[PDB]
C-alpha cells in the first residue's frame, strides 16, 4: 500500500490496478485511507 | 436629494487577484547574495488574458538590503499595451492571520518585462529570529492581493424623458394563478392517490420527457389520466410549481429529493439550480449522502464540487459512518476518490 | 485564514543519509601527519549513484591541526555535474549518545573529487583523554547526516472558485415560441378570413375582453370559430405576440393603431408602450391627429404631452392644415388644450 501510494501516478495504469478495482473494493478503501489519513493537511 | 433630469455614471472596472504562495525548507536557501527565486505564472478565471509572476531575493538585491528580504511583482506576458494596478503584500503567520503587510499608494505602471516592489520589504534577521513566530515548520507562506484598473466606460443615464413606464413582466403571476386557481385544466395526473391538474402544452414547453410521453399511447385512449407513483406529492407540487411559474420559491427545505426528481424529469435548469443548493449544503458529516446522489442521478458539477471537498476534507469524511456504508456500497465512488486524490498528491 | 483565489506550493525536496563508521583499536594509528583512511563509498534510496565517503586523518593534515583530528567529507560518484549539501558531523561518547556537534551553515557546492569539512573537527588531546568517554572501549565510532537539495518544483493549485450558475428565466422566449409552434391549439382566431390560432386560458389571463367572452357561456360555440373584424392581421400579429412573449420588436414602425388595438383589448401595458413610442414622434405638424387618437382611445397620458407639445409649439402648429380640420372636426379636444395653456405657463403679464 506504501509502495502504491509513492507511486500513485504510474500504478493506476497498469491493468492489474483494475482488475482489483473491479474485483476487490475494500483493498481500494484501504489503499485511500493510507493515502489520506497517513498523511494530510497539504495546504489547499 | 433633488432628482436630476439628466445623470451619467461613471465606472472604472475593477478585477482582483488573490493569491497563496508557500515555499518549503527556507534554510536550503541554497546561495548568497545575487539568487533569484520565482513563482509559478498565475491569472483569475476572468479575463483569463493578463498573466503575473512573483519573485524573491532571499538575500536582497542590493548592498542597502543585505539585511532585508526583497520582494517583487513582475508582470510575464498581456494581450493589452499597457496595464496598472495597486498591490499589497502580506505576510502569514503560523496561526494563519497577517503580520508585516505592506503596500503601495500608487497605481503604477506595468508593461512586459517590467518589475516594481519594495526591494526593503522585510528584515532578514527579524524573520531570522524565531521569537516573532514568522516561520513556522521552516515554511514562508505570502498573501498576494492585487487590484487591476481597466477603461472608463459612461452609461449617460437619461432621465424624464417620458413618465410612462411599462409593468416588465407579469406573465409568470399569470402562470402561477394557472396553477393556483386551476383555470380549467385538461389533463389530471394521479400522485399516490392525490389527484393534481395540469394542463398540457405547457409541461411539453418545457419537459423533454413528457413531450415524448404524452403524445406516445397516452393521448389516443387514456388522454385524461395518468399515474405518477414513485415521487411524493410534498416535492411534486414544488416541482411543478417551477414549469409554470419560471422558478422554485421554496427551494431549500427539500432540495434532498427535488434534485432526485429533477433528473428524473431531465429539467436542466431544475437540476442545476437544486444542485445549487446541495453544494451550498456540503459539510463533512453528509458529503457521502450528497456524493451518493450526485453519482444516481448524474450530477456532473455537484459530484466534481462534492469529491474536491471531501479530499480536502478527508481527514474527518472517513470518520462518519456514512462514508463507511458509501464503502460497501458504492465501490466506483472511492475509486473516483482515489484516482482525484492521485491526481491531487501527483508529486508525491 | 482567508480565502484565495489561487494557492502555488514550490517545494524543495531534501533527501538525507543517515550513516555510523566505527573504527576498533584506533590508538594504533601506525602514522604521524599525512596519512589519511577512507571508509568505502556508501549511498542510500536515491538514484543509487550519489556515492559519498569519509576522509579521516588521524594526526592531521598540517602544523595547525598537530592537535587535531581532521574530518572530510568527499564525493566520488554523481549523476548531475553539480549537487550542493548542507552536512552534519558527530562522535558518539561511551554510553552511546552524541558528543561534540559542529555544523557548517553553508550548503556547499560538491564537485566529482572535492572535499569540505573542519580540519579543527576534535582536540586530539581531548578525544585521547579517557576521562571524557570520548573513546569507548578504544573504538571510533562516528556519525554522519548528508542533507542533499535538488531543484524544486511548482504545483500552482488553483482552487475550486466558482458557484454553480443558473440559467436566464427564459420564460418569455420559451412561450414565445409556442405562438409559432402551436402545440396542442384549443381555438384558431378567425381574422379577415386568414387563419391565426391561439389557446383560452393564456388570452383569458392578459386580457378583460377575452376574460368576459371566453367565461360568458360561449365555449362551444365561438371558441372553434371566433371571429374578430376590426384590427387589421399585421396588427393583429404583432398584439398576440405582444400578449404571449410579452415583447414587440417592430413597434415603431406601426406605432399608430397599434394604440387602438390596445385601448380595444384594454391591454394597458400596450397602451403605455404604444404612448411611449408615440411620444418620440412629436413633429410640428402631426400633433392634431396624435391628439385626435389619443382622445379616441382615452390615452391620457399621451394626451397630457401632446397638449404641452402644442402649447409649446403653437405658433408653427395653426398654420398647418392639421388644426384647421381639428377645429372643424373635434370641438371639445380645443377646450383642454386651451384650458392648460391658459392656467399654466405664460400668465406672467
Amino acid at each position: 500500500v506504501d509502495f502504491i501510494n509513492y507511486h500513485a501516478s504510474d500504478v493506476l495504469e497498469t491493468s492489474g490496478w483494475k482488475s482489483m478495482v473491479v474485483s476487490h473494493p475494500h483493498l481500494v478503501a484501504e489503499a485511500y485511507r493510507s493515502l489520506a489519513s497517513a498523511q494530510c493537511p497539504f495546504l489547499g | 436629494g433633488p432628482v436630476a433630469e439628466s445623470w451619467c455614471y461613471t465606472q472604472i472596472k475593477v478585477v482582483k487577484f488573490s493569491y497563496m504562495w508557500t515555499i518549503n525548507n527556507f534554510s536550503f536557501c541554497r546561495e548568497e547574495m545575487g539568487e533569484v527565486i520565482k513563482s509559478s505564472t498565475f491569472s483569475s478565471g476572468a479575463n483569463d488574458k493578463l498573466k503575473w509572476c512573483l519573485r524573491v531575493n532571499p538575500k536582497g538585491l542590493d548592498e542597502e538590503s543585505k539585511d532585508y528580504l526583497s520582494l517583487y511583482l513582475l508582470l510575464v506576458s498581456c494581450p493589452k499595451s499597457e496595464v496598472r494596478a495597486k498591490f499589497k503584500f502580506s505576510i502569514l503567520n503560523a496561526k494563519g492571520e497577517e503580520t508585516k503587510a505592506m503596500e503601495s499608494q500608487r497605481a503604477y505602471r506595468f508593461v512586459q518585462g517590467k518589475d516594481w516592489g519594495f526591494k526593503k520589504f522585510i528584515r532578514r534577521d527579524f524573520l531570522l529570529d524565531e521569537a516573532n513566530g514568522l516561520l513556522p515548520d521552516d515554511k514562508l507562506t505570502l498573501f498576494c492581493e492585487v487590484s487591476v484598473v481597466q477603461d472608463s466606460v459612461n452609461i449617460s443615464g437619461q432621465n424624464t424623458m417620458n413618465m410612462v413606464k411599462v409593468p416588465e413582466c407579469r406573465l409568470a403571476d399569470e402562470l402561477g394563478g394557472l396553477w393556483e386557481n386551476s383555470r380549467f385544466t385538461d389533463c389530471c395526473l394521479c400522485v399516490a392517490g392525490q389527484e393534481f391538474q395540469a394542463h398540457k402544452a405547457i409541461l411539453a414547453a418545457r419537459s423533454p420527457v413528457f413531450s415524448a410521453m404524452f403524445e406516445h399511447e397516452m393521448e389516443e385512449s387514456k388522454k385524461n389520466r395518468v399515474e405518477i407513483n414513485d415521487v411524493e406529492p410534498e416535492v411534486f407540487k414544488e416541482m411543478m410549481c417551477f414549469i409554470y411559474t419560471g422558478k422554485a420559491p421554496n427551494l431549500d427545505k427539500m432540495a434532498d429529493d427535488l434534485l432526485a426528481a429533477a433528473d428524473k424529469y431531465a429539467l436542466e435548469r431544475l437540476k442545476v439550480m437544486c444542485e445549487d443548493a446541495l453544494c451550498s449544503n456540503l459539510s463533512v458529516e453528509n458529503a457521502a449522502e450528497i456524493l451518493i446522489l450526485a453519482d444516481l442521478h448524474s450530477a456532473d458539477q455537484l459530484k466534481t464540487q462534492a469529491v474536491d471537498f471531501i479530499n480536502y476534507h478527508a481527514s474527518d469524511v472517513l470518520e462518519t459512518s456514512g462514508w463507511k456504508s458509501m464503502v460497501v456500497s458504492h465501490p466506483h465512488l472511492v475509486a473516483e476518490a482515489y484516482r482525484s486524490l492521485a491526481s491531487a498528491q501527483c508529486p508525491f
